[PDB]
């Protein structure tokens, strides 16, 4: 058996497993809420007499 | 022995086959590599790995 090939295989395996183990998942999604800007009532016309 | 022996999904086979493919391109193993790639259909990779 050639003893160089197995060293390369071991190195590749170690690199792959440790690269796959450094990835961390962390999301920063915001909320689905609203803002609710200011507002005022609008009056409707009417008629008056006495 | 344990931990995914003969009862594994097919999707796990690629990871195992990667090492064999890497070894089979080591500048001096061309005979077996060529014989494999020429007659893959009659002798599939799964039985070669088992042997």
């Amino acid at each position: 058996p050639n003893d160089e090939a197995t060293i390369k295989a071991l190195d590749n395996v170690i690199k792959q497993i440790e690269a796959l183990s450094v990835i961390v998942n962390r999301s920063e999604k915001a909320d689905d809420a609203q803002i609710l800007g200011p507002n005022t009532y609008k009056q409707l016309l009417e008629h008056l007499f006495s | 022995p344990t931990r995914y022996g003969t009862s594994e999904s097919i999707d796990k086979f690629k990871i195992a086959w990667e090492n064999v493919e890497s070894v089979l391109n080591m500048e001096g193993n061309d005979f077996v590599k060529t014989i494999m790639y020429a007659y893959e259909d009659n002798f599939p990779k799964k039985d070669f790995y088992m042997m």
